[PDB]
Order: C-alpha cells, then structure tokens, then sequence
C-alpha cells in the first residue's frame, strides 16, 4: 500500500475534515460536491446512481448513500497501517462494486482526480503527494477487474 | 424516546468513546468480544466472516464495516431524512439473513457496555438504550424496539 | 473568488481555531481592533459610547466581545442562508443608523482576517475562501 | 459567599458548556435553545408573548431560530468572560438593558428560565453539574437583571 | 435470572469499581449526581438528607449509607439466608416513605453506568441487569422487578 | 474532633486489610459473631437486646444480615475518619439507630470497644492498638450519645 | 468564607501591590487615597479619626493609622486559606471597631466601594468577584454587630 | 546606631526571610517556638490568647498580629513620623500589661535566630540588633534598648 | 486622565516590569526606536553623533541606553514631585540646544508605551496611566 509515514499525513489531514464529531449535513455537502464534480467529468456515470435517487442530489436517500461512500473512504484511510485488513476491506469494497453493471475502471480514475481536486479545498496544507501515494494503491483495488 | 437532545447526547460520548485511529479497531474488538460472551451462539452466524478467529483479517473488516455503519448512522441522527434511508439500506441487507431479533437486543447491551466502559461514568445509558433502539427498529422492523 | 459550501466549511474550521473557546479571545479580539483604528484611526469616534479611545478599557473589551459574537453567529450559519441571511439583517438593524462606509466595512475585513492568521498561522490561512466569505457577511450587513 | 460563583464552578461551567458546544454549526447551540424555550414556555405560558417579533409560537421559524442562537451567542459570550469579571460586568449591563424596559420581562422570568437549563442541561451535557451551574448562572442573571422586578 | 454464576461475576465487578478509600466516596459522589440527572425531580425525595447541596455532610453521610447498602447487599449474593433478611431489612426502611418504584429503575441505570464506568469494557450488563432486578424486587416488591 | 490524620491513616489500613467489597460475606459474619460473642460474654445481659435478629441462633440469615449491617457500619465509620463533617452526620445517624432501641446502656459500648481491641489484633498484621484507641473512642462516643 | 482558588487570586494580586518588599510611602499613599474616598462617600465618618490626627493627613500620626489599616487588611487577605486563624482574627479586629463609639455598619459598606474603586486602578486586571467572594465575607466579620 | 544603609539592609532581609503566604505562619511559628523556649516562663505571660496550644486559632491570630506589627513597623524604617507614632501606638498596648523589658531582649534573640535560619549565611546579625534596639526602644522606652 | 499618585505607583510598577534589571533591555531600546525612526524617519538628522543612521551600533545603542536610563530616572521620582521636577529641568537642558518639537515628544511616547505594552502585554497595560505620566514628563522636558 503506502508507507507509515504517509499513511500517517493521510489520517491526519481527513480527520481534520471528518471525524465523529461534527454534522452529517457536512458530510453530505462534501459527498454533493464530490459527485457533481464526477458527474461533471463523466456525465455518462450519473444514471449509475439512479437506484439511490441521484434525480434529487438533496434527498435523504441520496444524502445517504454519499455519507455511506464517504464513510467507506474513512474506513479504508483509517486501516492504512493495517495491510492485512485493508486488503480484506478492498476486496469487499470491490466486490460491491464490480456486482454493479455499468462501472468502468476509468471513472475511479475520475473519481480519483476529483478527490485531489476536492481536498484541497477543504484540508489545510494538503498534501497530494501522501494522499496520492496511499490513495492509488487503494483505487486500484477497488476497481481491480472492472471494464 | 430518542428525543433531539439525546441523539447530541449519544454523538458526542460516541465521538468519545470511539477515537481516532488504531484505537477504533481496539473498540470493536471488545464490542464483538462482549456480543460473543453475551451470546456464544451468535458467533456460529458469523461463518462468512471468520469469527471463527477473531483476529483474522476477513473478521476486522467485518468489525470494522459495523462500526463505520453505527457511527454513519449515529452522524445522521439530527436528519431523518438520510437516517431512515440508510436504516431501510442497512435492513435490505440483514433481512436475507432470516436473523433473530433477540440477537439486536444482546448487541445494543454489548455496544453499552463497550461505549461506557471506554467513555467513563458520565455514560448516559438511558439516552443509549433510547436511540439504540430507533436503529435496531430501523434495521430490524421489530416492534420490540419500540 | 466566491464563498462557495467547500470555502463556508473551511472558514467555519478555521474561525472555530481561532476563535477557540474563549481563553485566548481577549487577545484576538484586541489584536482585530488594534488593527482597524491603526489603519483607520478616524473610525473611533463611532465608538464614543463603548470608550473607542482606549481599546484597553472593559467597556471596549465588553464591545469587541459581541463583535466577535457576532461574527460567530454568521460563521456558524454560513451553511443555512434562511438563517444566515435572517441574522444578517438583525446585524444591518443595529447599524443601520450609524452610517457605517463601505470602506470602513472592508478594514475591519482585512483587520479580521490578520488576526484569523495570526492565530492559526501563514502556514495555513485561506484567504481566498476568508475575503469571498466576509464579503458574503459585510455584504449583507450593508442590507446589499 | 457562600454560593457564589467560585473561580472553580467558572471552570466546571465552561467545561460543562465548552463541551456541549459547536463551535462550527448551530445545530448543536440551536438544538440546546428552542428546548429550553419550549420548556420555559410549557412552564409560563404568558411567555411566549414577549417574543412575537421572533415569532415566539413558531419555535421553528427562521426568525426565532436566529433569535435563540442571539440568547446561546449571549450566554456563551457570558460564560467565557467569568474568567475575566471587570469585562464580564461591563457585558452583562448592556444585556441588561437589552432587557430592560421590556414589559413582562422580569427577575421571575429568569428564575424560570433558570430552571428550564437545569432541565435541558443534564440531557445534552456529560458529566452535569447541577450546583456549580445554578451558582454561576445566577451570578450571570442577577447582572442581567439589576434593574427589574421580582 | 441472576443464577450463581452472574452472581459471582457481580460481586467480582463490583468489588474492582468500588475500590478503597476516598474512590468509594467518589464513586458514591458519580452515581448520585448520575440518578438527580437521569430524573431531576428524584432529587426532592432526600431533603430529610438536605440534597439541597450534595457536598453537604448531611448529604455525604447518605451516599456512603447507600454505598455501604450496596456492598453489604452484594456480598451476600452468595447466601439467600442472609441476603433476604437484609433487602427485607432495606424495605422497612423505604416503604415507610411510599417511593414510585420506577426511581429503582433509573437508580439501577445510574449503579450500571457507574459500575460499568469504572470497570471498563468489560462489565457484564445483562449480568447485572438481572442480579440489581433481584435487590429492586428485595426492596420494593413491584413485580416490575420480577 | 476525633483522631489525627496520621492515626486515622493507619486504622484505614489496618481496617481495609480485614474488611473490603473483596471480602466475602462469610469472613464477615465470622467476624460480627465472634465479635458479638465476645460482647454477650462481658455483659451477658446485653443478649437479649438482639431477639429481633433472632440472637437465639446466631448462625442465621437473620443474624448474620444484623452483624453484616454492623460491620458495615464500622467500615463507613472508619473510612470517614478524616472526613470530620460527614463523619460527625454519620455518626448522629447510627446514634439515632440505637437511642430508638431501649435496654442499650453506655456500659454496652464501652464492652463493645474492648471486644474490638481484643479481637482485632488476631485479624489485622502487627495491629496498633494506640491508634485505634485515638480512633474508635471518639466514634464510639458519638454513636452511644444519649445512653445511659 | 471564600474559594480556595478565589482566595488565590487575591492574595496573588494584593501582593502585586503590597509585600514586604515597598515603601511605605507607597503604602500610605494608598492609604490616603483610600480614606479620602471614604470621607466623600460618608464625610461624618472622617471625625472618628480625629484621635489619629486625621486634620492633617500627612502626619505621623495617621500615616501609621492607614499602614496599621493596611497591614490588618493584608493580615486577613494572607489568611483567607486558614478559616480558623482568619475567623480568630476577624473577631479580634471587629472587637477594635465595636470598641469605637459612632462606627455604623454602612461605613463598612462604604469603604468596601472604596476598595473596589481603588484597587483597580492599582492592580493588572483587578478581579472584581474574586475580590467581592473574599472581602465581602470578611467585611461582614469586622463589621458584625454595629449599627 | 541603626542608620539609614543598616534599615534598609534589614528590610531586604526581613522581606526575603518573611516571604509570602503560609511561609509567613511557619516563620512566625518558628519565631515563637524560639522565644518560649528561650525562656520557657515568658509562655504564661499569653494565657489570654491560648499559648496553651500555638496550634490553637486564637494563638494564630496572635502570631500573625506580631509579625504583621514587625512588618508595618519594619517597613516604616525611613520615616521616622511614621515609625515614631506607630511605635507609640504599640506601647499603648503593651504599657498596661506591666511587661518586664528582659523579655523584649529575648524576643529580639528569637527575631534574629529565625531571620538569620531563614535568610542564610549573609544574615547581617550587627545590623539587626542595631535596628531591633530601635524597635524596642520604641515599644517598652527602657534605656536598656539604648 | 490624569496622572495622579495612583496612576504614578501603576506606572512605576508596569515599568519596571518592562525596563527589569539589563538582560532584555537592548530589545527593549531597539523596539523603541526602531519605532520612532518607523513613525518618523525624519528626526533620524538629529542624532548624526551617535549614528542614527543604524540603531544597530553600539554607538547608538549605548544613547539607547542613557535615553531609557532617563526615562527610570523620571518614573522613580514620579511620587516624589520636587526632585521629579528638578530632573526634568536636567533633561530639559540637555535638550535645550537642538529644536525637538513637541510632535516628536509624543512620538517618542507612543514608541515608549509600545515598547512596554510588547514587553508586558497588552492585557495588563494602563494605557490612560501612562499617556497622562508622560504627558507629565515630556512637558516637563520642554520647559512646559
Ligand atoms: C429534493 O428534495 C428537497 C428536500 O426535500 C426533502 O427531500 C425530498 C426528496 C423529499 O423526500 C421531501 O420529503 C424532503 O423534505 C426538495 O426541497 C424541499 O421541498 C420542500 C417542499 O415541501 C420545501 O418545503 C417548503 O415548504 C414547506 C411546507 O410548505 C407547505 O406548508 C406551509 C405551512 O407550514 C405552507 O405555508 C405552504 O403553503 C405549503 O403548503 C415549508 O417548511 C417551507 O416553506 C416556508 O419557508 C420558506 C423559507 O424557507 C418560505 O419562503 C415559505 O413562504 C414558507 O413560509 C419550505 O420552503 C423545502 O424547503 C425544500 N428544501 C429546501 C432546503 O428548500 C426538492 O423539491 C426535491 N426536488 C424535487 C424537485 O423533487
Ligand atoms: C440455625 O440455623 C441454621 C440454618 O438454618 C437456616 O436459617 C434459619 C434462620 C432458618 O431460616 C432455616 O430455615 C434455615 O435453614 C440451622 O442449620 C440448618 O438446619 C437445617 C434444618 O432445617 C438443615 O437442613 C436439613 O433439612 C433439609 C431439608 O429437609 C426437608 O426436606 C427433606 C426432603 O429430602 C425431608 O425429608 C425433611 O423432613 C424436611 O422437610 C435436608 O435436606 C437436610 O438433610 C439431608 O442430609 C442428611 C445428611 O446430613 C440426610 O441424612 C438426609 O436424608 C437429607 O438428605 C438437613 O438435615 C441445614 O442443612 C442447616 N443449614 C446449615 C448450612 O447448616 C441450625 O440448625 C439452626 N440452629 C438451631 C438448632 O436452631
Ligand atoms: C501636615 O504635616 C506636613 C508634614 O510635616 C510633618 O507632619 C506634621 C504633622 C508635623 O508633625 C511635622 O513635624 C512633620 O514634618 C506639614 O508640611 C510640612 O511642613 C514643613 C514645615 O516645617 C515643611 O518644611 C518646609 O520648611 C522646611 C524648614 O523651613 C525652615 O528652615 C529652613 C532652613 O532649612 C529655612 O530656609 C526656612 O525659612 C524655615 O525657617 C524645609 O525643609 C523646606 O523648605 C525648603 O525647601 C522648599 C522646597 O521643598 C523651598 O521651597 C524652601 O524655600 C526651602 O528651601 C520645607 O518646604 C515641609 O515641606 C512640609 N511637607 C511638605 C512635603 O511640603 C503640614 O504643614 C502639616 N499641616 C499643617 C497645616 O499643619
Ligand atoms: C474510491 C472511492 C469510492 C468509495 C470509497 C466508494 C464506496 C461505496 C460504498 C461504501 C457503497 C455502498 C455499498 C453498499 O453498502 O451496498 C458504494 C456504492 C456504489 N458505488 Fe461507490 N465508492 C467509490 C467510488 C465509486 C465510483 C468512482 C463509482 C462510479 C461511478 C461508484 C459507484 C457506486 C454505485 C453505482 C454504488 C451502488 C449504489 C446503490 O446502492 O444504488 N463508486 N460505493
Ligand atoms: C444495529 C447494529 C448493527 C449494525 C450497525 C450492523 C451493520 C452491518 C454492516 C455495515 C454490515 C456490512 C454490509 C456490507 O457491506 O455488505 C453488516 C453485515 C452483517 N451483519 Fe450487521 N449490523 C448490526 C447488527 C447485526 C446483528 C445484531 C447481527 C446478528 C447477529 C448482524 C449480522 C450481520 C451479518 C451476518 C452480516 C454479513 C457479514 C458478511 O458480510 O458475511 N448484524 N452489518
Ligand atoms: C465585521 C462585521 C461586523 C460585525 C459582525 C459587527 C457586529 C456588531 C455588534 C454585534 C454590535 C453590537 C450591537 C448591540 O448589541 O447593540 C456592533 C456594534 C457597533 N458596530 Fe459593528 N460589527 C461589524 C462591523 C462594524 C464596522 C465595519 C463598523 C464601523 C466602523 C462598526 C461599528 C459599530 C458601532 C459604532 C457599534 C455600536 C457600539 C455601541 O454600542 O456604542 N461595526 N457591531
Ligand atoms: C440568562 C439568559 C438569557 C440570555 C443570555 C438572553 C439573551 C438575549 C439576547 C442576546 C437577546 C438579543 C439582543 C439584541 O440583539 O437586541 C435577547 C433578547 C430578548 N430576550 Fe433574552 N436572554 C436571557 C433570558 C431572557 C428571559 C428570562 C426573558 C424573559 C422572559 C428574555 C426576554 C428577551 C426578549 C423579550 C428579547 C427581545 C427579543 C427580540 O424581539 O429581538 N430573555 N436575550
Ligand atoms: C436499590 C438500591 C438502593 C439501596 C441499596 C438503598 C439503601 C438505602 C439505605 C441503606 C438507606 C439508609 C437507611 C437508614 O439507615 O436510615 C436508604 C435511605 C433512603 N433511601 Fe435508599 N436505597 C436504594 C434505592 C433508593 C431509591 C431508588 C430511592 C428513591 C428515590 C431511595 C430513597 C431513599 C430515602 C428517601 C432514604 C431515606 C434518607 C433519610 O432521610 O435518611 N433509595 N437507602
Ligand atoms: C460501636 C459499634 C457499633 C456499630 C458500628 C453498630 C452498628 C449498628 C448498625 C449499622 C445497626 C443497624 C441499623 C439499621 O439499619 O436499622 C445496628 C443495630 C443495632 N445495634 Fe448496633 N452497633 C454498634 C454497637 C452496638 C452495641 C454495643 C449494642 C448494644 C449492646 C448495639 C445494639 C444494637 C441493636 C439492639 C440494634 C437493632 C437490631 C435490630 O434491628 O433488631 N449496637 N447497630
Ligand atoms: C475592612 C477594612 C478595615 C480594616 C482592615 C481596618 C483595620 C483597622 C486597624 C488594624 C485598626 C487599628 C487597631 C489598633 O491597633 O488599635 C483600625 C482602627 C480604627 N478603624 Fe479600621 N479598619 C477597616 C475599616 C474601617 C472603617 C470602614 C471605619 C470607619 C469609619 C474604621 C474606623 C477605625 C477607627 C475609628 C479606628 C481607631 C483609630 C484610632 O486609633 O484612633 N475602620 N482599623
Ligand atoms: C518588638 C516586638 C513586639 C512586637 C512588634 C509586638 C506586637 C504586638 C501586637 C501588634 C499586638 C496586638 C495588639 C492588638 O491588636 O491588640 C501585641 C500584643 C501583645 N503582646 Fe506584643 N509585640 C512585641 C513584643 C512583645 C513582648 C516581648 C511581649 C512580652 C513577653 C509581648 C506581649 C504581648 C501581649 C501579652 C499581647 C496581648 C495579647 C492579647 O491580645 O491577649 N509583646 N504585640
Ligand atoms: C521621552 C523622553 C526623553 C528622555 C527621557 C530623553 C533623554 C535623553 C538623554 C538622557 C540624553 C543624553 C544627554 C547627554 O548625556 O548628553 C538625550 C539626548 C538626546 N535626545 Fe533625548 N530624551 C527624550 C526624548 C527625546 C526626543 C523626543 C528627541 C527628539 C526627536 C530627543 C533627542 C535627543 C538628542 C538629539 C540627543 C542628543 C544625542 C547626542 O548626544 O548626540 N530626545 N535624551
Ligand atoms: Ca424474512
Ligand atoms: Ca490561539
Ligand atoms: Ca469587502
Ligand atoms: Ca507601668
Ligand atoms: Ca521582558
Ligand atoms: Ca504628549
């Protein structure tokens, strides 16, 4: 994956930005924003997400679906230093999207430039070297067998 | 019950009691350690995860995606719009599992035990046993957990 | 650049550094104040009743307290315009009849921010997300 | 003495509020008000008529809802300053005449109110202390209140 | 059912969360300040003990009463002779003062939050659920406790 | 009042040695009879006073429930030594406990210490009974304030 | 009497200005301006010292008055933390005072204004209620029982 | 003696070896221990504020109305207005006690055991028993202090 | 304000804190009259002898010192009017011979009251204090 050092930066800077203490609602601005951008880019990945309401970015079914991406992300960042579990985490994570019919590799790539577009904005002193170091091994995994 | 000031209540000794880090996998190792006390049954319906070894890593993703999934739903208590969303979401994947409802009474124990013994005694146990149950209603549909 | 929701969620992180929880805002309240009247020391004459001479004093203390209060509550509602905007106009009301200039506005903009990275440092201070959302609060407390 | 607000209850008060307080969003401060509004109403129903400007029967307003995150900005501003009593009078006067000359608006009031946070507190914040809290927030109200009736 | 095991299991928490010396006093100090905040208006039941002000000597000398109740009680878990006589022996002395036995329920919530706030992780709740069901029902005799 | 805080200090530790929420409840009516034994031997005319708690059989629940209830009684006592303000309230109390019971004379209490000073020292390592002496009279005296 | 936490404040800003270690001109300097105060506020109190020689205020004789006032007042503020002592030595200085025909208890009240005013203009961010919990209680002590 | 540079000496050293706070009982404890052991029969002469037991309030309050007098009176050193009149004022207190001046002489002595113990070696013991003779000379007006 | 005896102990007190013993009193000179010459670079012309031009000199600094030492002078004798006044007469002597205008007086000031204000803290400085002392003695220095 990525190294202990890295992984450490990585932690630190998303916790900045979530963590159990503060608002869904932040969480689900992030996840709004986070999305439109890959809409935006690959506007042909929107009507994946039709079965969560993607229609109505504001409804409470999409608002959940982002805070359930968002916390996956966590979850995945938090377990940087734990490559054996990681991997057991990807492998899940993967097979929940590979099941979905539609996914190309390409829009994690996407998907990725985007969250090295969105960060920054949020985190203080991001660094896109440590993110991109811990981030890609992570993408790849993910959308490891996809189109 | 669960009213707007307990669910603050319960996000901020969640908060706590939870952590940052290495120090949330240590959580849900006890979480799941008192279940399995609780009710050594209940472990045998773990197969899939390899509860079987409760240090192998297919079991600490298992930990790991039920506590991101109580502290998801525990963030999304002010707005019940996205709450019930993912409730309903969580519940399309315990239903196929034909699991006993008794079993979600014996979790909400174990989670208190696991959140006061970490939070200290300033643990609001009526406000947990309280909205704990607003999320095993909404991924169970037991009336039990009314 | 524009006070867009990635910019009013990272103000709110970044005030709330700053601002804190109240041991150290006696000094960045006055670090704020003692920048505005030095950039614009004809400003203080507004301030006769809550002793503007001498920023040192309780009474000027006691006003720099709800200034900053008062910031708080917009940096707060940057993310709920409804309310947002309803706390902007009760802000308009009570300066309305103390002709406050556009420009006097932007000092106490500039004498916010300063003191915002003062606290949390060069390092990581935002400007463009600090200036686009306090042009955002000014702005409305000009009624527009 | 002996209850009044001891340099040690102002650390105990700011930490039982410091903690059940965003610093980020309202949701938390907003959430702690309108309940301890409607409790204060359910308890002096005539109260509720002081606060028509803010539509005081509309708990959920924007209006009243900005007016409720004025009271926590109030008190808030309050709590931190027991750590420093020469500015902390000078801030509690001009609340008080905030709210004085305000019919109604009385020391019976705020003896109400008093009780409506010894109500709400306990259920949002951990680790209450009841005492500590009553003796320092009285020292906060009774500057509030000088020149008022019982 | 609080059979002999969860009994031993009790006695053995209680014993590690009760402690020596002034941490009696303060464990005493958590679990009351815990039952005036999990129900407010219980606090008007002790003015013959002036719950006026807690730290109170008048105050003090009931908790460490009731602490002394509690440990006495718990150590005889053990033998159903001597246990008896002495919740028989405690409702003597509370009936007299027509208490609505649902306060024994928040008094319960507050002894596991404080027991269970000391131990640690590790406290058993269902264990003590049923064993502290057995003192209410020793005490008050509302089947509620039954 | 009572006992210095360096006295207290070791009658806390020495007690705490013997009595604790480890110590079981059979350990602690072992102590409460031979203790209560002890008493009726020096002043036989005592015994009566605890036919309520069925005296008559002292290996019986009912009391073995009174010597717990005793003991437990010293135990708060002792580890309120230090504690003047809430040991003074303590103390009023437990007073009030017995003044409500008639037959008890001063005389029982002063029995009751020696009792105490010739059984513990056979329970507690190298027990000092100056100490206890400083300790346990003053907190004997204000538990037996009013008896004749 | 007062905080253990209060009664440090105190004594750490009374210390500021009095100790030890300054002139005693400064300190009946203090002195001076603290009784003169007292005179405008109740001006038929200033005859009760007419034994001290309060005609001329730059006298020997009330000098010595005002650094005696001074040095009990400091005798009672370094003894705030030993209720016992302070409560023996309150009861000491209140007998000087009963002893003292014409002394009502409003003149207490009026130099407890006095110390208010003065001290902080004397003393690095005065601390009014720290002050008031401290003074007050002893006030009350040497001025229990006069008119 | 006892000139200008000699009372500013001891000011110095009286403010270092006095100090602040409760360091200031313990001296003045330390002071008395000294004098009744100088001479033990000096010790009935303050029945009326409990020499009984120096640990005793009302013998507190006596020591600390000594070392407070010492302090004002030390201070006054430079003005001479000042220190006449106050030093007036203290024998007006002690001439009615028919105090026998020996005594005066064993107070300086325990005055300069407990400065010099407290301030060290570089103690100026001349200086002391210069301006102490000031002192009691002002008090009692025996040519003894001359 | 005035600078009346309380003012005097306060200004005392706040000064010595701020001027202390030696160890920190080439920063506290430089503070100052890197101010000075900031606020008014101009006057720098009067001080060609002890070279102006870089404070950094021992040359100046060593002014730095005598200027400051003039300062002590008159803040002990603040409480002791007769010799206070037959200081400022010396000082006003020494000035006599080189023209400062009273604008420079009150430069010098607040160049002072900064410098002790940076060295003991805003919160605890007694600005009206200290503005009516050496308004006290500046005005001394110019004869009145
Ligand atoms: C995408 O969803 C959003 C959010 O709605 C949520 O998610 C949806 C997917 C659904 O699942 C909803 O159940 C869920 O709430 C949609 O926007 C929201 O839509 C509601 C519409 O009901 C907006 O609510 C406005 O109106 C309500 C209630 O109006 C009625 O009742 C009042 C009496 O209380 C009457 O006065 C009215 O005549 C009416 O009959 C009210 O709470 C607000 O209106 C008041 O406040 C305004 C100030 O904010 C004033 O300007 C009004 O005059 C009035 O006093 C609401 O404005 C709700 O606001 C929005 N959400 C936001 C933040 O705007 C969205 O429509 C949907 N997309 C589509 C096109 O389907
Ligand atoms: C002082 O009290 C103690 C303890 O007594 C307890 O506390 C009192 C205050 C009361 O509340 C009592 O109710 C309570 O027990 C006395 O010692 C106990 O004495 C009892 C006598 O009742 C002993 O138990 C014997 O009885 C049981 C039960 O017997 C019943 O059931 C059988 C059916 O199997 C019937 O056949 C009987 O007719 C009767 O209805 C019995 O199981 C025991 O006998 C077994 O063991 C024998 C071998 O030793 C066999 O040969 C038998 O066949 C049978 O299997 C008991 O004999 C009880 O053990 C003691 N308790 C202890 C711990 O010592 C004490 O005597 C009393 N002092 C006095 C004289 O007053
Ligand atoms: C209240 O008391 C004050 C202070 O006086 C003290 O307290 C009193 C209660 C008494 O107990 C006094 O014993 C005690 O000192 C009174 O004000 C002081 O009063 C003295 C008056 O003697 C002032 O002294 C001035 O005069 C002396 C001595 O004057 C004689 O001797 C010189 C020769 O050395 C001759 O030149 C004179 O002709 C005269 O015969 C002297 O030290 C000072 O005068 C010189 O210095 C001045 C500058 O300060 C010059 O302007 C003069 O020209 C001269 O050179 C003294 O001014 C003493 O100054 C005051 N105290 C102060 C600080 O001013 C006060 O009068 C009394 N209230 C009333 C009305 O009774
Ligand atoms: C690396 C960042 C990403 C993370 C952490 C992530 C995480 C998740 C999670 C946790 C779920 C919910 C699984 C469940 O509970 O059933 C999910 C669902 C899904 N994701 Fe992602 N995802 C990521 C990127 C993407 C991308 C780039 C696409 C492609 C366009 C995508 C498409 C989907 C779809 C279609 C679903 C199912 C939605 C539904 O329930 O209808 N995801 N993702
Ligand atoms: C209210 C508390 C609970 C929460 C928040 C929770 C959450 C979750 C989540 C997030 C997953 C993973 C879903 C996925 O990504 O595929 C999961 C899986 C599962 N849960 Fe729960 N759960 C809870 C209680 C329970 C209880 C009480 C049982 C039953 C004894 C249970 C049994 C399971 C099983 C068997 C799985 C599937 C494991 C696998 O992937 O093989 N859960 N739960
Ligand atoms: C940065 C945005 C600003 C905020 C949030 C703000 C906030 C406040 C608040 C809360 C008050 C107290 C109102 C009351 O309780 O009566 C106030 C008063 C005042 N403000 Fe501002 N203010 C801002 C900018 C300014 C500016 C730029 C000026 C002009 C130079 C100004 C001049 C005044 C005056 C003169 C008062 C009245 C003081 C008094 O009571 O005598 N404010 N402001
Ligand atoms: C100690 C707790 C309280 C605090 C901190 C507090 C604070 C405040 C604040 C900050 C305002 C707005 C001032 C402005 O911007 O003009 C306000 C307004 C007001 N308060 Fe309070 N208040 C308290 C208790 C009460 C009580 C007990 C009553 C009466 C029953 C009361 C009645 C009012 C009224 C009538 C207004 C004017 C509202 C409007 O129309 O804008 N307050 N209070
Ligand atoms: C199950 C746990 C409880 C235990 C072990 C317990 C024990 C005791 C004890 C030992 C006493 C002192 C008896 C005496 O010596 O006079 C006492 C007194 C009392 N208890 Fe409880 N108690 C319990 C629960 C409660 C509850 C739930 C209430 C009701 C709110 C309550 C109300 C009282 C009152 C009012 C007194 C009398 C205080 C006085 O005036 O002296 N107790 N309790
Ligand atoms: C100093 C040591 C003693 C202690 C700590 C002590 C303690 C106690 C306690 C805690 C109770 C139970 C009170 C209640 O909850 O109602 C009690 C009851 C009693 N005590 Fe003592 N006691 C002592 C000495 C004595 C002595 C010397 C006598 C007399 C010979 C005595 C006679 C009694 C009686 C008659 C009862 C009532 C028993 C009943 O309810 O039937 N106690 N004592
Ligand atoms: C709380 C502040 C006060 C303190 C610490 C204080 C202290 C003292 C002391 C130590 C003495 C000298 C006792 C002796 O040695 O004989 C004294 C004397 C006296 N005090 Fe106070 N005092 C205070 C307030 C007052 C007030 C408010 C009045 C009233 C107007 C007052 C009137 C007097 C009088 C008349 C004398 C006797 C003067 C004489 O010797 O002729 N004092 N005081
Ligand atoms: C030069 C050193 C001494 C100083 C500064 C001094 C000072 C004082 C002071 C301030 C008082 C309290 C006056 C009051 O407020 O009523 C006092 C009382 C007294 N002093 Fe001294 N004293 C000194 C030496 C002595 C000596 C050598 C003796 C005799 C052995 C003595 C015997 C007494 C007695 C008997 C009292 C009265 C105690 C009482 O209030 O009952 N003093 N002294
Ligand atoms: C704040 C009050 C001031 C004090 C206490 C002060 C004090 C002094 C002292 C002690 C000297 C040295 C005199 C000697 O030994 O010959 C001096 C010199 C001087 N001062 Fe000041 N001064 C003050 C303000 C000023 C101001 C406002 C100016 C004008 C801008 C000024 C200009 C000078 C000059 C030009 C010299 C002569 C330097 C030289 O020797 O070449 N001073 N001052
Ligand atoms: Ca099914
Ligand atoms: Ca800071
Ligand atoms: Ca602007
Ligand atoms: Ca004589
Ligand atoms: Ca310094
Ligand atoms: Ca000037």
């Amino acid at each position: 994956f990525c190294s202990e050092a890295d992984a450490t930066i990585v932690i630190k800077q998303w916790n900045q930005i979530y963590n159990a203490g503060i608002g869904a609602k932040s969480r689900w601005t992030m996840g709004n924003e986070i999305f439109s951008s890959l809409f935006k880019l690959k506007p042909e990945s929107e009507v994946l997400f039709n079965n969560v309401n993607v229609a109505n970015m504001s409804s409470g079914a999409f608002h959940a679906h982002t805070v359930r991406v968002l916390s996956g992300l966590d979850m995945g960042i938090n377990y940087l230093n734990d490559a054996g579990t990681l991997t057991s985490l990807t492998a899940h994570l993967a097979a929940q999207h590979v099941a979905r019919t539609g996914l190309k590799a390409v829009y994690f790539d996407a998907m990725g430039k985007v969250l090295m577009t969105v960060l920054p904005s949020l985190i203080d002193n991001f660094n896109p070297d440590a993110w991109r170091n811990c981030l890609l091994p992570l993408k790849n995994a993910i959308a490891k067998g996809l189109p | 019950d669960c009213n707007i000031l307990q669910r603050l209540k319960v996000k901020m000794q969640w908060a706590k009691a939870y952590g940052f880090g290495t120090e949330r996998a240590k959580f849900g190792n006890s979480l799941w350690t008192s279940i399995f006390n609780y009710a050594p049954d209940a472990r045998d319906l773990f197969k899939s995860v390899k509860s079987e070894d409760m240090r192998s890593p297919q079991f600490k993703a298992h930990i790991a995606r039920v506590i991101g999934g109580l502290d998801r739903v525990i963030s999304m208590f002010d707005n019940e719009d996205a709450l019930n969303a993912d409730l309903e979401h969580l519940k399309s994947q315990h239903d196929p599992r034909g699991l006993d409802a008794l079993n979600f009474v014996v979790f909400g124990k174990a989670l208190f035990a696991t959140v006061g013994g970490q939070f200290g005694v300033c643990f609001d146990l009526p406000a947990w046993e309280s909205c704990y149950k607003v999320i095993a209603m909404g991924i169970t549909g037991n009336d039990m957990f009314s | 650049s524009e006070c867009g929701p990635l910019q009013r969620l990272k103000v709110k992180r970044q005030w709330a550094e700053a601002y804190g929880s109240g041991n150290g805002r006696e000094e960045f309240g006055h670090f704020i104040w003692a920048n505005v009247f030095k950039v614009a020391p004809s400003a203080r004459d507004m301030f006769k009743r809550v002793r503007g001479d001498n920023i040192y004093t309780p009474a000027f203390r006691a006003h720099a307290t709800r200034v900053l209060g008062g910031l708080d509550m917009c940096v707060a509602l940057l993310d709920d315009e409804s309310v947002l905007n309803t706390q902007l106009a009760h802000l308009a009301s009570q300066h309305s009849s103390r002709g406050v200039s556009a420009e006097q506005y932007n000092v106490v903009e500039h004498a916010v921010m300063m003191g915002v990275e003062h606290e949390i440092g060069q390092n990581v201070f935002d400007k463009d997300a600090w200036q686009a959302c306090l042009d955002v609060i000014t702005s409305g407390i000009q009624g527009n | 003495s002996s209850n009044s607000c001891t340099t040690e209850d102002r650390r105990e008060m700011q930490l039982m509020w410091a903690n059940v307080w965003s610093a980020q969003f309202t949701g938390r401060r907003l959430a702690i008000a309108q309940a301890v509004f409607k409790d204060l109403f359910a308890h002096v129903p005539d109260a509720v008529g002081l606060f028509d400007r803010v539509h005081g029967t509309e708990i959920d307003s924007s209006e009243f809802k900005a007016h409720c995150i004025r009271v926590v900005n109030g008190l808030d501003s309050a709590i931190g300053l027991l750590s420093d009593p020469s500015t902390l009078n000078e801030q509690l006067s001009h609340l008080a005449t905030q709210h004085q000359e305000r019919a109604g608006v009385t020391k019976g009031g705020f003896s109400a109110i008093a009780q409506s946070f010894l109500r709400v507190m306990p259920q949002v914040a951990s680790c209450f202390n009841p005492d500590a809290w009553s003796r320092c927030f009285n020292r906060i109200t009774n500057g509030m209140t000088e020149g008022l009736a019982e």
